[PDB]
RNA sequence: GACAGGUAAGUAUAGGGAACCCACU
């Protein structure tokens, strides 16, 4: 169940591994663009 | 982008080895043991045949800029 | 043509050349220029102007030509000298037992411009004849010149103790009418400072002969370094596992003296010295401790060095490098500071989230136990890149302070 | 006062390199004659390149230069072949020049290697290394469906000095004193340095004592062909070059001292 | 206090230890951009008119 | 805007991570187990800076593991890996943590400045300016975080055999010798796009410009240089030499030599190369508009820089043939050669473990792993590896001169080392004037050598020369060399 | 004369007039390429 | 742009003479031979053999820049003897050399070919 | 009328600036 050091090198890296593919590297910058344009545009439309 | 046809150290002709070293990796050698049947000794050439990076195939994905 | 390089610090940085053209596409400069112009060719550019009329062009021919500009009027001492490959090969090529041979003297009193022609008769006859460095680099040194330094590595006592006149590590330079007696060269003796035999050579000799002087050390010198080869290396970074247990056990202790420090002072035991808060003594004996620990093992790994040491080899000719750097390298790099204090606590009582709050210890506040070669934990790699952001904004700084 | 009387024994030899040892000679003269192999043997290159069209991936300079690069079989028609600048015809002529000829087009979903199988000579006894009758053809770029390569192109003699491209060697290890008899060398710990394959050592031995009298003798090489030449084609044709140039030499002093 | 001037290259710099300290090495190119103006007498006369 | 990090959880004195979790993420592809997955069952958390100040963390499991005096025995959070603190440019240093960081900050410049392959569909781009290296070459040494900066499909550099050895003096001061034979080869050979634009405008009936290939008899405005290269619509075709100042984009204006003013687009001076292709559409306002990408082959020579991955740089002060460079009892010649005087002061001690492992990895056939903290790997490792393969444990070598063929009396430290060439090149900074154009406020010398300016004579230039007493020097500088 | 020009998307050649606005006549896309020139090239494969 | 022509490093430019002599004034029987598009190989193979011959009281070779293929060989012969006649000896020995060795690496050749 | 071939006559084969940004030593 748990995870031996020699094990935990690979493990880790897999983690990663996985991270990375699930979110890419600019994936600060579309996620903040994507919100802006589905919610803030209509917010300000909104308030107005 | 493609193999380089000779070693940049040594001169030894690597242009003819892209293609026998991957068949040799499928084929499960080891890139050590695929090094070793293809004859590459120096390390230079060893070099050689591991860094490369054969762009060619990424780049033909491409459709010519002519039918 | 004057020749520049931005910024224009002082009389030196322009200064006049004799154009030579070869085929490629840069400028070539000499070496020995290169201080002066505090230039290093990690992609420098500098300026050429070309005078325009016959007067301009004695103007720069009598004044600004680099011979004259050879010794600066504001230290009244060098600007140039033998610098990085060519110093730790005179080094190496004046250590007493150098000896050449027939083919390579031949080689290197050709190179030799300001050969008169005459090969010396060699230090040895028989059983085979075998030439100096001492010989050929007195046949390089122009003049009759004298000169007295010291190499580098000198040990103090030798001058009192007997052996006096006669060097055991060679460490006294001695030349005598225009002839390396004995001596082993260094910066000490070729460099920019004062009293060193290039300075003597100009105040001498004419700008012109050292100017001679000048090429014929680099070219002769570079020649041999040829066969002698100079390297650097991790062998050369290496060193024996007794040292390494040494500076362990010593590292160790440090860090065991700090903790009682710590521990007598969460007693209260401890007391402020005067003139300093209680804190600030706590500080001051930490620092102290860590620096003691730090001097004892640069210590114990300069000892450990070989006499075939590259890191050895280079300090000594003092071409580069420090014993500091050896230090660092070999044993622990050390205490990283930040405006002259420990890492700070920039979390709420800690410097990193992975220490416990208050916590005071080497670790805790910055000080890399592992040397460069041993490499750096995470906590240490980060507070090393702090102390090292602290000196690139200084220099970004300084520069504009200065300039202005 | 005079010459030497240098000895040779080939220790091993076969189609891709030659291993042998020169004796009784003056490094000089074995540094020398190392030289002249890797860069002043005579060798057949492409050197003249025009691309009619060319839709691949790569570039024309890239082509030609990996054209250039292929070796070529030299064995004997470099011989004969003049140098084209020393050669009279206006553009090119079989005396100073073989021609080449690559033409290919992609028409299928599957990738198209032209290799040197490619390369069409006009004289048989020349043509490319590979190409010879196992080792495959030397690579020269992929197309896709859709794209083409023609080009005509003329190689010529020339030697590794003037470009890599002709120089024949692929690796020249060259080796004297393997125990460091004349201490040439010196190691800090010549424990840890491992015996040459030369080195004719006790194992507990690191190095052999110091000669004071000794002088480098018995030098090894071990040429590797590029396949453009025949080791032993490349070591005859290397010192005969080099005694060339020392004949030329010869005569040029003559001339000089006659006019002084 | 400050201009640009004609007659003025600017380039990279290598090192050259085959070159007097007080010599500096120039490409042909700029060379050949730069010109020093010389004045004909007889003396020199012959060997500008070959320039 | 508020930062944020994963870190893994830690219950009592164990993750919440386990094996099984490691499992479905290595399965991740078919079972479609992913982070999100993992961020879900709560495995891993998000922390920003504020929730640190509060979290107590672990490098790694090993804090976790009990110890004779527990130093923190309560954390709550583990370290994924601690390399993931750097970035994308200092990911890829090798050893980072054997180097004065300094260096490290360098290189993080010197790596955006690396040529290889920038993007796959470069030969569509045409991208203003664009450096593509002929053979680009994955490191034999890499940083497992590499594999996600994709440096394997898009790497800038070529490993190279590299001694680092004084030789002729060439190398000192930050220079480096080259292997002659080497570029020759192809070594670090690049091609350098550069993309000029145009467009015809017919903003007023009275004024408007048109591609063509204009005469003599009809446009006015023509410089000496050759049009013949364009084509019958005012632009060159792909495939064509061309020089500088060479027209490029036969232009013209209907004026308000006759009713024709020259407008036409030159290749910039000092330049040359070959059109690489030309492209015509129209702008926003249906006006025809030409992209005209021209590649100009640049072989490395005296002056280009070139870096290596631990803050080393320098220009290539000469190039030597093969038969020149010193060689191995082998036929191996350094493709580079540095001076030794770089590492003292610097620090680099990362670049010659990354040699060692280098020159490892390749006699070994496999790819050396320079994750930073990585205790598994260290120099002694290594060098028992090295010297397994009938090396020298340390790297060095018995080199021998190559002008005399005589043995070098040191062993030289040489082996593979990921060089990398900047776009910085000599040919794009030489320059130099002779009483060119001059601005139009003031007569003095123009500025930037695309114009054939004049370099500047600064104040400090003025007080330098004032120091020297160079009095009629200083006048011709100041006044009859830059407006009289 | 004739002015052939590749169109990017479909890849066809077509010709092309001064003055001509430009677009394929086959598909109607805004973007071309000249074709290769016949001028005669040569690389010394250095 | 400024890259010399790789030729240059071997082909004697129009005019150019091979080898030129000239007499080191500063001592006897002390000849310069600047030889134009030359290199180590020939230098260090006539220094070695000049070194040989025992009436050579001087012989040597230089690369005055290696970025120049000039070399220049100076040789210092006793009074009852010539630098040129050392110079051509040298040359012939090393051309007999040279013979020796191409006719014995043929026979060894051969040889190994044969078994 | 068109189109294909030939003969004759005329035509065709002077230079930007600012701003900002990035990067460099
Ligand atoms: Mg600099
Ligand atoms: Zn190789
Ligand atoms: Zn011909
Ligand atoms: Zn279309």
């Amino acid at each position: 169940d748990e995870i031996t050091p020699d094990l935990w090198q690979e493990a880790c890296w897999i983690v990663i591994s996985s991270y990375f593919d699930e979110k890419g590297l600019v994936r600060q910058q579309l996620d903040s663009f994507d919100e802006f344009i589905q919610m803030s545009v209509q917010r300000i439309v909104e308030d107005a | 982008m493609i193999i380089p046809v000779r070693c940049f150290t040594c001169g030894k002709i690597v242009g003819n080895k892209w293609e026998a070293y991957l068949g040799l990796l499928q084929a499960e050698y080891t890139e050590g043991d695929a090094l070793d049947a293809l004859g590459l000794k120096r390390y230079c050439c060893r070099r050689m045949l591991l860094a490369h990076v054969d762009l060619i195939e990424k780049l033909l994905n491409y459709a010519p800029l002519e039918k | 043509v004057i020749f520049n390089r931005q910024p224009t610090l002082h009389k030196m940085s322009m200064m006049g050349h004799r154009v030579r053209i070869l085929p490629w596409s840069t400028f070539r400069l000499n070496l020995s220029v290169t201080t002066p112009y505090n230039a290093d060719f990690d992609g420098d550019e500098m300026n050429l102007h070309l005078p325009q009329s016959l007067e301009t062009r004695a103007e720069i021919q009598e004044l600004a030509m680099v011979p004259r500009m050879i010794v600066t009027p504001q230290s009244n001492r060098p600007v140039m000298g033998i610098v990085q490959d060519t110093l730790t090969a005179v080094r190496k090529f004046t250590k007493r037992d150098v000896f050449l041979e027939r083919g390579e003297v031949m080689n290197l009193l050709m190179f030799l411009s300001t050969w008169d022609g005459k090969v010396p008769q060699p230090a040895i006859l028989k059983p085979r004849p075998l030439w100096t460095g001492k010989q050929i680099f007195s046949l390089i040194i122009p003049g009759h010149i004298n000169c007295i330094r010291t190499h580098s590595t000198h040990p103090d006592d030798e001058d009192s103790g007997p052996y006096k006149h006669i060097s055991p590590g060679d460490t006294k330079v001695v030349v005598e009418n225009g002839e390396l007696i004995m001596g082993i060269l260094c910066k000490k003796s070729l460099g920019t400072s004062a009293g060193s035999l290039v300075h003597i050579s100009y105040l001498e000799m004419g700008h012109d002969i050292t100017r001679l002087f000048y090429s014929n050390i680099q070219t002769v010198i570079n020649n041999w370094l040829l066969i002698e080869g100079h390297t650097i290396g991790i062998g050369d970074s290496i060193a024996d596992s007794k040292t390494y247990q040494d500076i362990q056990n010593t590292i160790k202790k440090a860090k065991q003296d700090v903790i009682e420090v710590i521990e007598k002072a969460h007693n209260n035991e401890l007391e402020p010295t005067p003139g300093n808060t209680l804190r600030q003594t706590f500080e001051n004996q930490v620092n102290r401790i860590l620096n003691d620990a730090r001097d004892k093992t640069g210590s114990s790994a300069q000892k450990s060095l070989s006499e075939y040491n590259n890191f050895k080899s280079m300090v000594v000719s003092g071409a580069k490098g420090s014993k500091i750097n050896i230090s660092q390298v070999i044993a622990v790099v050390g205490q990283q500071n930040v405006e002259g204090k420990r890492i700070p606590f920039g979390f709420k009582h800690r410097t990193l989230p992975h220490f416990i709050k208050d916590d005071y210890g080497p670790e805790s506040r910055g000080f890399v136990e592992n040397s460069y070669l041993a490499g750096l934990t995470p906590t240490e790699f980060f507070f090393h890149a702090m102390g090292g952001r602290e000196g690139l904004i200084d220099t970004a700084v300084k520069t504009a302070e200065t300039g202005y | 006062p005079y010459a030497n009387q240098p000895t040779v024994r080939i220790t091993e030899l076969t189609d891709e390199n030659v291993k042998f040892i020169i004796e009784n000679t003056d490094l000089a003269v074995a540094n020398s004659i190392r030289r002249v192999f890797i860069a002043e043997v005579p060798i057949i290159a492409i050197d003249w390149v025009q691309i009619d069209a060319n839709s691949s991936v790569l570039h024309d300079e890239f082509i030609a230069h990996r054209l250039g690069l292929i070796p070529l079989t030299s064995d004997d028609i470099v011989d004969k072949l003049q140098y084209s600048r020393d050669c009279t015809c206006e553009e090119f002529c079989p005396e100073c020049s073989v021609e080449f000829t690559l033409d290919v087009r992609c028409n299928e979903d599957q990738t198209r290697h032209v290799t040197s199988r490619d390369l069409i000579s006009n004289s048989p006894r020349v043509i490319p290394v590979t190409s010879r009758n196992e080792q495959d053809d030397i690579l020269i770029v992929k197309l896709r469906k859709g794209q083409e390569l023609r080009l005509r192109a003329y190689a010529k003699k020339g030697f590794g000095k003037e470009h890599a491209k002709w120089n024949p060697t692929a690796g020249v290890a060259f080796e004297y004193d393997p125990d460091n008899a004349l201490r040439h060398t010196v190691y800090p710990k010549p424990e840890e340095w491992p015996k040459s394959e030369y080195s004719e050592l006790d194992e507990d031995e690191s190095q052999a004592p110091y000669d004071p009298n000794g002088k480098p003798e018995r030098f090894y090489y071990n040429v590797e062909s590029c396949g453009s030449l025949r080791p032993e084609t490349i070591v005859l044709s290397a010192l005969s070059g080099l005694k060339k140039k020392l004949s030329d030499l010869q005569t040029q002093l003559s001339h000089e001292i006659q006019s002084d | 206090m400050g201009k640009r001037v004609d007659f003025s290259a600017r380039t990279v710099i290598t090192p050259d230890p085959n070159l007097s300290i007080d010599q500096v090495g120039v490409p042909r190119s700029i060379a050949a951009n730069m010109t020093f103006a010389e004045i004909v007498t007889p003396f020199n006369i012959d060997r500008l008119q070959e320039l | 805007g508020r930062i944020c990090r994963p870190l893994l959880i830690v219950e009592k004195q164990k993750l919440l991570l386990k094996k099984r979790h490691i499992d479905q993420l290595k399965e991740r592809e078919y079972n479609n187990y992913s982070w999100q997955d993992l961020v879900a069952s709560g495995v891993v958390e998000y922390i920003d800076t504020l929730e640190e100040e509060t979290v107590m963390l672990a490098m790694t499991p090993d804090d976790l593991q009990e110890k004779e005096v527990a130093y923190c025995s309560t954390y709550t959070h583990c370290e994924i890996h601690p390399s993931m603190i750097l970035g994308v440019c200092a990911s890829i240093i090798p050893f980072p943590d054997h180097n004065q960081s300094p260096r490290n900050t360098y290189q993080s410049a010197m790596g955006k400045q690396a040529m290889g392959v920038y993007i796959t569909n470069f030969h569509v781009r045409m991208d203003t300016l664009a450096h593509v290296l002929y053979y680009p070459q994955k490191p034999l040494v890499t940083t497992r975080s590499m594999e996600y900066l994709r440096f394997r499909e898009l790497p800038a550099g070529i490993n190279s055999i590299v001694a680092i050895a004084s030789y002729t003096g060439y190398n000192q001061e930050d220079s480096v010798i080259m292997n002659r034979s080497a570029v020759d080869r192809g070594f670090f050979r690049s091609v350098f796009y550069r993309s000029y634009k145009e467009q015809e405008s017919k903003k007023g009936f009275d004024q408007e410009e048109v591609f063509e290939k204009p005469t003599r008899e009809t446009c006015q405005g023509m410089r000496h240089a050759i049009y013949d290269k364009l084509d019958d619509d005012g632009l060159i075709a792909p495939g064509v030499r061309v020089s500088g100042d060479d027209v490029i984009i036969g232009k013209t204006v209907t004026l308000p030599r006759y009713t024709k003013r020259d407008c036409s687009t030159f290749l910039r001076t000092s330049e040359t190369g070959i059109v690489d292709q030309v492209m015509v559409t129209l702008n926003q306002e249906g006006y025809k508009f030409c992209k005209i990408r021209v590649r100009s082959v640049r072989i490395p020579q005296i002056g280009d820089k070139f870096a290596s991955r631990h803050g080393q740089k320098g220009t290539c002060g000469i190039q030597y043939r093969q038969e020149d460079m010193p060689f191995t009892c082998e036929g191996i010649t350094p493709d580079i050669i540095i001076n030794p005087h770089a590492i003292p002061s610097r620090m680099t001690i990362g670049h010659l473990i990354e040699c060692l492992q280098g020159k490892v990895s390749a006699n070994k056939g496999e790819i050396g792993d320079a994750t930073p903290f990585n205790d598994a790997v260290n120099v002694q490792k290594i060098s028992n590896l090295l010297s397994d393969y009938g090396y020298h444990l340390r790297g060095n070598e018995v080199l021998y001169n190559g002008f005399t063929g005589r043995k070098i009396t040191s062993q030289i430290f040489i082996g593979p080392t990921y060089y990398q060439r900047l776009k910085h090149m000599v040919d794009d900074k030489i320059h130099s004037r002779a009483r060119g154009p001059i601005q139009i406020l003031n007569r003095q010398p123009m500025e930037g050598r695309s114009r054939d300016g004049g370099l500047r004579f600064g104040e400090m230039e003025r007080d330098c020369q004032i120091a020297h007493g160079a009095a009629q020097f200083l006048r011709e500088r100041l006044f009859e060399a830059s407006d009289p | 004369q004739p002015m052939i020009y590749i169109c990017g998307e479909c890849h066809t050649e077509n010709e092309i007039k001064s003055r001509d606005p430009i677009r394929c006549r086959e598909c109607g896309y805004r973007i071309m390429y000249k074709k290769r020139t016949k001028r005669l090239v040569v690389f010394d494969a250095r | 742009m400024n890259a010399p022509p790789a030729f240059e490093s071997f082909l004697l430019f129009e005019g150019e003479k091979k080898i030129t002599i000239n007499k080191d004034t500063k001592v006897p029987n002390a000849c310069l031979f600047t030889i134009n598009k030359e290199d180590h190989t020939l230098g260090n193979i006539i220094k070695s053999q000049l070194l040989k011959d025992p009436q050579v009281l001087f012989a040597g070779y230089k690369v005055p820049h290696p970025l120049e293929h000039k070399i220049i060989i100076r040789v210092q012969t006793t009074p009852d003897y010539s630098p040129q006649e050392a110079f051509t000896n040298a040359i012939t020995d090393l051309i007999s050399e040279l013979s020796l060795l191409e006719e014995r690496f043929r026979v060894a050749i051969k040889d190994k070919q044969e078994g």
